[PDB]
């Protein structure tokens, strides 16, 4: 179920209090709070006072991000707001400092090794004419579909006493003028009369003789990744200077915000400070703690809610028992119910694990699941997070026990269908003659050959589409139910008319595949398709026409546990089967090799496949099931209780 | 005589295997949208299931057709 | 070629300075 | 060009020999 | 790569870092150290490094490189061909707004940068140049066709509205020769109502300064033609008054080339929202492109309005392509 | 002669995979235009499905035939 | 084997052919047709009778298949 | 024999109208996605764009008029 | 059987015409989307652009010929 | 003579001409696309995009030339 | 026996193969899109495998049929 | 007794057609970038022809082995 | 005892023929992905691998199939 | 007797065919490259040749099997 | 028959390498194409982009696995 | 007889689909490798391995070709 809610309201005869109040409110956090009338409450000086711990959250965050790090909780910063000013800004200072050194030296050396490959082509071009003293050399880019237009240009202004040496490169020309000193002014007007100028050099480099200027792109490019290396260094030494610092800051200034943010969704008059919120039945003994102290100004009592208007309004929590609380893993990322619908978690730990169990069926893979549950409980015990970067997996070692309790139950009913089959890694205990049945009889009778196919099929068909008729059959009769309970009889006829629909389409196919017969079978078929026509005229959805072949297709949806879990089982046994090939071929080395070679290829297959075993067991749930019952169709408002961003430690 | 024995096998895998095809022929383009939904915003995880899972019904009546074929061989 | 030609204008320029 | 900074390469020895001669 | 249903996956991922409407909302009346606070808490705020104006416009700068630059590496093939045509498109902007800046002498930090292929060093190096044929050298280091095509111009003309002019008609004729075969529909008809903006911009730019129509008119587009557009290079502005049917029926009273350019990129911004329904295609990336160009023009606007302390009424038109 | 039954369901399997084929190269671009909708506006919903499920005709008379030769069996 | 096995044999595999290749064929018209529709009414909700008419009209490629495979069905 | 005459005919039929109809259905995909997207931008080219997504139906008559042809042997 | 020959001689028929209707389709496909795009932006391409659209309609034309030719044998 | 050789004839001279038509419609389609965008850019391409587009069915005629050859052989 | 047993053979064959074109399919633009946005955030990973996933029950219902038909060899 | 004759000439239907579509593909993509080069600038004409006409090669090919089987009929 | 023989050898043709061309579409996308990943960022080369192998698990059902044919044959 | 030169016909018909198809899938792509590199650098004409019939190897390995199958007949 | 049994057996053998390298050279053409335009940004990815491109081999080898098995029966 | 007509379509397959997926993976391959060496002449080298090394196909299916001829 989602957790009974009651509203709170606290009142009373003096305004002063109201943040001593809102202090004890969210040391017990209980309640989550709408605007009690309308937001209306401010101070100028609370605004200041806003904005300034506004800044050393925002500031602390920034700066942690600079620093590589992430903002989680710590133990709250101890005194003053003039002291949080104080302690942040020669931090962020600092920080700031690094990046903005690392920011200019990455672009230093980006635009060094764009420019030193021409300069070293130039470079090479030359040869030492540059350093002449009697003529003068002019350096440029271009391409030689061009290179015709500068040879005139030069031709019609310079006597033919110039020379221009080139060479190609990946998309384009390094060119060389080469002038007596009197005419490099009309070599540049030459140039600038074909569209094209002298190449500028990046810095004040563009001054050097450019033999001179390759040298210093070519060293500052070879040393600056050895400065970024220093200054990266440097930076990873500050956050160890500053971190806990940092989260301690930013964790006080979250809470100090949490108040001053909240302050504005109390009502307000000529006396009252009327605050208003939603709390849990199971809560309020924390709430009479929290007022309790308080009865020297303050009147409060719970008002009952109404599950039919402010529905959406109604924030939603789970209360499931303690053997169904970890399979909310499963289903509370799909989506949050809305208030007073159904709470589809109970039936996770129910139907999951079992068919799990079903597929998988071997003993042998379900000791090699229970080795992983002794791995993932000594993270549990020894309180470390599990951390595998490749998946960027970490886990905390409280949801490593949602997991193991999960495990848990897939490794029993794993067990008790590997009997059932008679299947230990395949056939390895059915060729030893521990498991057995009448064509070689064994010491333990097999209970469902599952791959004596002619003989075990039709029960296991059977008994698959029979959960999707329990299941399909089960979230019908929940609509129904549902409309009923909100007297909406568009939710109604749909689930009742659905269930009719099915109970024909059913005995329709009962009544064809063997014989027909009055009483059982086609009097129920036209009671079914008559309920069906009727529940579309009253309701006049008429999606109802197109939709009952997707109800239909749900319940023959449900044979992947059987396809799957015969898929899972014949590639077991001939992995295995191969193993004893090499084992009756060969000697001792055959049983050496039969063992091992029988081993990796299981081990890769049991990688490959259990993914998809998990996988097919859930979403039967998550579309078969949710679906049927409209878990979809609406969000619930999220439970948000106001509280310390501490997490009580 | 067995000619309809394999003929009959020969229908059926028609029936499931050009099913499966079109299903799948489905998913490719409606689940390359779909992971790209729930990388904008989680919230539409529920929605990309329900589309993608859709096109699956192809595959079920396929199947059912190689069913029928099986009580007759 | 007009790598020796030059030799008689800017190469010229240079040579005629060790008389001066 | 690839043989004309061959030959600007071979009038650079105009200004070898006038750094030679002082 | 070569695949939409990869490059898309990692455009929606960055989606969802895309600025709310509520920041531009919240931001508009702070003072400057309180914007700097409200911006450090976005996307923007792993390249802030400072705390005045021109760390926010490196961080503005140095975000979208990363961001939006890389998106022509990210893929190869068609693919690359397809989404390499978009940035172009921003260095031809960010090359005639700096050729336009340095003959009005104009400081490098008070012209707008869109984000391009090119880095900000490397247009902040060829903005330090002498001239045009000076940026065309900075600009083929990286090897840029942009280079190539301003040496061109250069050959022919000197007077810096001809060089816009004949600029978008060199890249234009690149685009559509570049196009024509991609097989994708989202891409030629945002080209077509490209190249009907950029006539508007060219008739304004040569605004009543004597005219020819035929030479400075660019093929590609639909919505404007060459009476319209001779007409507006006579100064006659019924021409954009006289428009109903068009994208562009709403110039109607523009009248300084300030209000044309505020108008024509809300209407070509309006129509690339349009492929948000193209979930496999150019239409997504095209889309996102557009709207994080238009984030930095507000963020850049936002910037110096709580920097300088302006009257807020006169910017709250400049800053919302409602 | 005792081939027919073969002949049959050869023509059964072929009715229903072509068919299945069909709507899921329609449901393949339709559904994930669908997605497409739905990320930019959640009241997209309803008329997506309704685009979605229109393709689903063609099994049903392709699966139909398949139901009217199985008489013959 | 015997001719008057093999005619309602084959009958029975035109009728597969008539009518898998034709709904086949509406399939793929429909494909791009559809995708166009929902994108003109997720702009613009009076595009729905448009879109939807230009939907409809690839369905008689199924209906003259089936048209065929009810011929075929005549003689069997 | 008659019988495989009037079997291998009927096949014959399957092949002549379903082809073709696969045919009509190609041509009909690209042409109707630039229909509804040109009557998307102005409503004035329906008539234009109904056209042209009927001109693609005369394959698919082709082959049932060979299927026809077939039918009167059969 | 050895009597065979009109069963495939149908076979034969559906082949020619089905398959020369499956060419032209594929090849009005990419031109008739053009050609609706290019009506759309201007209405005096209609002329062209429906020549275009009915000249791969010469593929489907020859599969008849060859069809016809078959039934004379039949 | 023989009704299987006298019928496999026509398989094979239905295969010719039909994968032949086929063949020439998978060209045009591209082919004629990039033709009526380039007389939409200008009319003074219509020569070359006719040009471009009926060199392609010089390949319906190769498989009507062997279909012919196999009808002399009924 | 004889032609009997093998046409049950080319049945499987037929169901098997053809059913894992069907998940390949699938799976090439899906995982695409994974690869992608994993890339692009690498906490992504979970959401691309379970979509990448989905797809491997179509290759299932092939191999269901043939051990179905093996079941008669 | 002529299942030479008449499997010969479903041979020369294979030979000549699979060509002819294999040189159909070829020229699909060449001729759509040649009658693009043309309109950029007539000069490309004969390099667009060459292009365009060099694929008929595999189509003579087709035609070599059906005129060698037809000696045969 | 021949026609058997034959045709469970063309099962397994076609068996691990059609799930080797379903690995193949599947590896095509995923893997050109995977390589531009790894080109971009090089800690990308576990999370492109392992996106490219659990593909290779349709070969595998492929091999499984034809490998229990080989023993009927 | 005539039926084992009727398949092997056949066999020519598919080896050239089939092989003549894949070198026309090659140079589609292929020589549409090479006419886009020729129209911007009339320098590529070579190098773009040498690509456009380097895939006709598969065509002369095609013909390869269909003399020697010729050598049957 | 032990004349199409040995018959048989190589069409089995003709489809298990034939498809299974169809299959490898539809890998092959889109990581080699990415492979090719990685290396053309830089050098050093040429390891990887030959990894990448040889892996896709299984497909084949798996095909002749099966061809070799079957020719063992001839 | 039928074994010598039927192992020669089993030679034809070979070779023919082989030719086919060797054309497939040059098609994307070849049109990258042109690209590649337009942009920069020194890509020729790394362009004609990428190019020849999907060839390894042909010669699979020309390697059961020969083995099929051993049977006639």
């Amino acid at each position: 179920p989602m957790e009974k809610l009651v509203l709170a309201g606290p009142k009373g005869r003096a305004k002063e209090l109201l943040q001593s109040l809102q202090q004890a409110g969210v040391v017990h956090l209980e309640t989550l709070r709408p605007e009690a009338l309308s937001a209306y409450q401010l101070s100028p000086e609370e605004r200041a006072e806003l904005r300034r711990w506004e800044a050393v959250s925002a500031g602390a965050e920034h700066t942690l991000s600079l620093l590589g790090l992430e903002a989680e909780p710590a133990r709250p910063f101890p005194e003053g707001l003039e002291a949080a000013e104080k302690a942040l800004s020669p931090i962020q200072a600092h920080a700031e400092g690094l990046t903005r050194q690392k920011q200019e030296l990455e672009e230093e050396l980006a635009l060094a090794q764009a420019y030193l490959e021409p300069l070293e082509r130039l470079a090479a071009l030359a040869h030492g004419l540059d350093k002449s003293p009697f003529l003068r050399v002019i350096p440029f880019l271009l391409t030689e579909k061009e290179l015709p237009l500068v040879e005139e240009a030069l031709r019609k202004a310079l006597e033919d006493r110039y020379l221009l040496a080139h060479e190609a490169y990946a998309g384009g020309v390094a060119a060389l003028v080469v002038v007596h000193r009197k005419e490099v002014d009309q070599a540049k007007a030459a140039l600038s009369r074909a569209g094209v100028a002298e190449l500028r050099l990046p810095g004040a480099l563009g001054e050097l003789p450019l033999s001179e200027a390759a040298r210093r792109l070519k060293e500052r490019a070879e040393a600056a990744p050895r400065e970024l290396s220093e200054v990266r260094q440097h930076l990873a030494k500050l956050a160890r200077e500053s971190a806990s610092t940092l989260q301690s800051l930013w964790t006080r200034a979250q809470d100090e915000v949490a108040r001053l943010k909240a302050l504005e969704e109390l009502a307000s008059g000529r006396f009252g400070f009327a605050l208003l919120g939603y709390v849990p039945v199971k809560a309020k003994p924390k709430v009479e703690e929290a007022l309790a102290r308080h009865k020297e100004s303050v009147v409060y009592a719970f008002e009952p809610v109404d599950e039919h208007h402010e529905a959406d309004r109604i924030p939603v929590v789970l209360d499931n028992p303690p053997w169904a609380k970890p399979f909310e893993l499963l289903v509370s990322f799909l989506n949050t119910p809305k208030y007073g619908t159904f709470d589809p978690t109970p039936v996770v730990p129910v139907f999951f694990p079992f068919w799990f169990g079903m597929i998988v069926g071997d003993i042998g893979y379900a000791l090699l699941f229970y080795l992983v549950g002794r791995w993932l409980s000594g993270y549990v015990k020894r309180n470390e997070p599990l951390v595998i970067d490749l998946f960027a997996l970490k886990l905390k070692p409280q949801v490593i026990g949602k997991l193991v309790h999960i495990l848990n139950w897939m490794v029993f009913w794993t067990v008790v269908w590997g009997v059932i089959y008679g299947e230990f890694f395949g056939t390895f205990l059915e060729h030893l003659g521990v498991f057995g049945t009448p064509e070689h009889p064994g010491l333990i009778p097999i209970l469902i050959h599952r791959i004596d196919t002619a003989k075990t099929a039709n029960l296991l068909i059977l008994l698959s589409v029979a959960f999707g008729v329990v299941l399909v059959f089960f979230g019908l009769a929940l609509r129904a139910y549902l409309g009923l309970k909100h007297r909406h009889m568009a939710h109604f006829w749909e689930g009742v008319g659905y269930l009719g629909g099915l109970v024909g389409v059913l005995a329709l196919a009962a009544s064809y595949l063997g014989n027909l017969q009055a009483g059982w079978l086609q009097g129920l078929m036209y009671l079914g398709f008559g309920v069906f026509l009727l529940a579309v005229l009253m309701s006049r959805i008429w999606l109802m026409i197109p939709e009952i072949f997707t109800q239909a297709g749900h319940i023959l949806s449900h044979i992947r546990i059987y396809a799957v879990g015969a898929a899972g089982g014949i590639l077991a046994g001939l992995l295995t089967d191969v193993g004893f090939a090499l084992a009756e071929r060969l000697g001792l080395l055959g049983v050496l090799l039969g063992l091992l070679v029988a081993g990796v290829l299981h081990l890769l297959i049991l990688l490959l496949t259990t993914l998809g075993h998990m996988l097919q067991p859930i979403r039967l749930l998550w579309v078969e099931f949710f679906t049927k019952f409209g878990f979809y169709e609406e969000n619930g408002r999220p439970y948000r209780p106001f509280k310390s961003v501490r997490e009580a430690q | 005589g067995g000619l309809d024995r394999g003929l009959i096998a020969v229908g059926m895998g028609l029936a499931v295997g050009l099913a499966a095809l079109g299903t799948g022929v489905a998913q490719a383009r409606i689940g390359a949208a779909g992971v790209g939904a729930i990388a904008e915003d989680r919230s539409n995880f529920g929605t990309a299931l329900i589309f993608l899972l859709l096109p699956e019904t192809l595959v079920i009546f396929g199947l059912l057709i190689a069913f029928i074929l099986n009580g007759r061989l | 070629s007009k790598l020796e030609a030059i030799l008689s204008q800017e190469v010229e320029a240079e040579i005629q300075a060790l008389l001066q | 060009g690839l043989i004309k900074s061959l030959a600007e390469k071979e009038k650079q020895l105009l200004e070898r020999l006038e750094a030679a001669k002082k | 790569a070569d695949d939409f249903a990869y490059l898309n996956a990692r455009v929606r991922v960055r989606r969802g870092t895309l600025l709310k409407e509520s920041f531009f909302q919240e931001a508009l009346d702070l003072s400057f150290a309180d914007f700097l606070r409200l911006l450090s808490e976005t996307v923007y705020g792993g390249e802030l490094a400072g705390q005045g104006l021109p760390d926010v416009d490196r961080a503005v700068l140095r975000t979208q490189a990363k961001l939006v630059g890389d998106l022509p590496r990210l893929v190869t093939g068609e693919a690359r061909e397809a989404v390499r045509l978009l940035l172009l498109r921003n260095d031809l902007h960010n090359l005639q707004a700096l050729l336009r800046a340095k003959a009005t002498g104009r400081p490098f930090e008070e012209v707008l940068l869109l984000p391009g292929t090119l880095r900000e060093e490397v247009w902040r190096q060829a903005y330090e140049a002498q001239d045009p044929a000076g940026m065309a050298q900075v600009l083929a280091v990286p090897g840029h066709p942009l280079a190539r095509a301003l040496r061109a111009v250069l050959r022919e003309t000197q007077d810096l509205a001809r060089v816009e002019a004949l600029l978008a008609k060199r890249f234009f004729e690149d685009v559509a020769k570049a196009a024509k075969g991609l097989d994708q529909p989202a891409l030629r008809d945002y080209l077509a109502l490209e190249v009907d903006a950029e006539n508007l911009r060219t008739a304004f730019k040569l605004q009543g300064s004597g005219l020819a129509p035929d030479a400075f008119f660019l093929k590609g587009g639909r919505f404007v033609d060459r009476v319209r557009f001779a007409r507006l290079m006579e100064g006659d502005y019924a021409v954009l008054d006289e428009l109903s049917g068009t994208p562009f029926s709403g110039l109607s009273g523009v009248r300084d080339l300030k209000a044309l350019e505020r108008g024509l990129r809300c209407v070509l911004l309006k129509e690339a929202k349009k492929g948000v329904q193209d979930p496999l295609g150019v239409g997504l990336v095209l889309a996102y492109v557009k709207e994080r160009e238009w984030e930095a023009v507000r963020l850049r606007l936002l910037a110096r309005r709580a920097y300088f302390g302006l009257p807020r009424a006169q910017v709250e038109e400049e800053v919302v392509c409602p």
